[PDB]
């Protein structure tokens, strides 16, 4: 069992399952909900545990262990 | 007392959320009690407390103050702002507040930070497999919640909403360790310890993956005076909306930010260098348009409820 299921609060609500491990950097997990919502990752920002994840940074790293949701959201840009 | 920010390059996204903090009354009295502290060393914090100590003890009532160092203390220490470009409100106040929390841990360290003892709460997510009926219960803290919208609907709605229960079926089936498979399940995130102050983020953007970009929503979503929230047990709190984060703007690429805040029974609007008094029913242009919602709309973006 190398692997588990984490959980993304898309935009509209609507929750996703990921299958993950632990070396995965934040940038993969990007790239897994891209699979699932076709949002590219540069525009996906994800918050766990009131934190912000950091690409280059892994799910170990922040302590994401199974059945963790994630919260994704986009961006409104303004100056 | 009523100071404006001078814009630095595109900084709207950064002093509309200074003012929601000032107005934010435990943030602004720990930041002022860390400003007396008189600390040598410069960072992120410091730069806060100078400015939030500069806003508090100006001779006048009315003016315009420069974050000139915490601008450049800003772009030093963090790549993603390190430019002149447009940026988004919700990513600069979670990035300050955790920047924050690390300086005071560093400092304890040198447990909770006064900034979680304000902010953060705590969820319980609670998945049961419908197949076995084992629940799997996990606490997830959080310094804000990002709550959906829909049109025509109140921030009590996604609030309430967000705390449904869901069913993960098919393709989005839940792992059971008890079922070793994969099954329909029930998950439902319900507040444990609600916080002092209850920051809400509209998510206000929907993806076209037909289109491969993102639109901004500009829905109609009211935000209430008042609101009571629950624990899962204190069973309750009382709270008072006391500012909103507006994004201004009919795309999610480029905008304005402004702030409205409640001080002494009143609303005043922020934008950048201007202070205005404004009538409590103005507040409601902040909802989001009713008709032609693809035109540019003045939307609240980031609520802040304080605890009675
Ligand atoms: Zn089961």
């Amino acid at each position: 069992g190398s692997h588990m299921q984490i959980f993304v609060k898309t935009l509209t609500g609507k929750t996703i399952t990921l299958e993950v491990e632990p070396s995965d950097t934040i940038e993969n997990v990007k790239a897994k909900i891209q699979d699932k919502e076709g949002i590219p990752p540069d525009q996906q920002r994800l918050i766990f545990a009131g934190k912000q994840l950091e690409d280059g940074r892994t799910l170990s790293d922040y302590n994401i262990q199974k059945e963790s949701t994630l919260h994704l959201v986009l961006r409104l840009r303004g100056g | 007392h009523y100071f404006g920010l001078v814009n630095f390059g595109n900084t709207c996204y950064c002093n509309s959320v200074l003012q929601a903090l000032y107005f934010c009354r435990p943030f602004r009295e720990n930041v002022l009690a860390y400003k007396a502290q008189q600390k040598k060393k410069e960072n992120l914090l410091t730069c806060l407390a100078d400015l939030f100590h500069s806003i508090a003890t100006q001779k006048k009532k009315v003016g315009v103050i420069p974050p000139k160092k915490f601008i450049s203390r800003l772009r030093k220490e963090n790549d993603l702002f390190d430019n002149y470009m447009q940026q988004d409100a919700h990513e600069f106040l979670n990035y300050l507040l955790n920047t924050i929390a690390d300086i005071l841990q560093e400092e304890k360290k040198q447990e909770l930070t006064w900034v979680h003892e304000i902010f953060q709460g705590t969820l319980t997510n609670e998945t049961r497999c419908l197949n076995c009926e084992t629940v799997s219960s996990k606490d997830e803290d959080f310094l804000d919640l990002s709550v959906d919208v829909e049109q025509n609907t109140s921030i009590t709605h996604c609030l309430r909403d967000f705390s449904n229960t869901e069913t993960l079926c098919s393709e989005q089936k839940y792992y059971c360790e008890t079922c070793c498979s994969k099954q329909e399940a029930q998950k439902r995130m319900r507040v444990k310890k609600l916080p002092m102050i209850l920051a809400l983020h509209l998510k206000r953007f929907k993806y076209m993956e037909q289109l491969h970009r993102y639109t901004k929503l500009s829905y109609r979503v009211v935000f209430p005076l008042e609101l009571r929230l629950f624990n899962t047990s204190n069973l309750d709190r009382m709270y008072d909306l006391v500012a909103v984060v507006v994004h201004c703007g009919s795309g999610p690429n480029r905008g304005h930010y402004i702030t409205i805040v409640k001080s002494h029974g009143f609303w005043l609007l922020f934008d950048d260098d201007i202070v205005e008094k404004i009538d409590a029913q103005a507040i409601e242009e902040f909802y989001g348009l009713t008709s032609d919602i693809s035109k540019n709309s003045e939307s609240g973006y980031i609520l802040f409820y304080q605890s009675r």
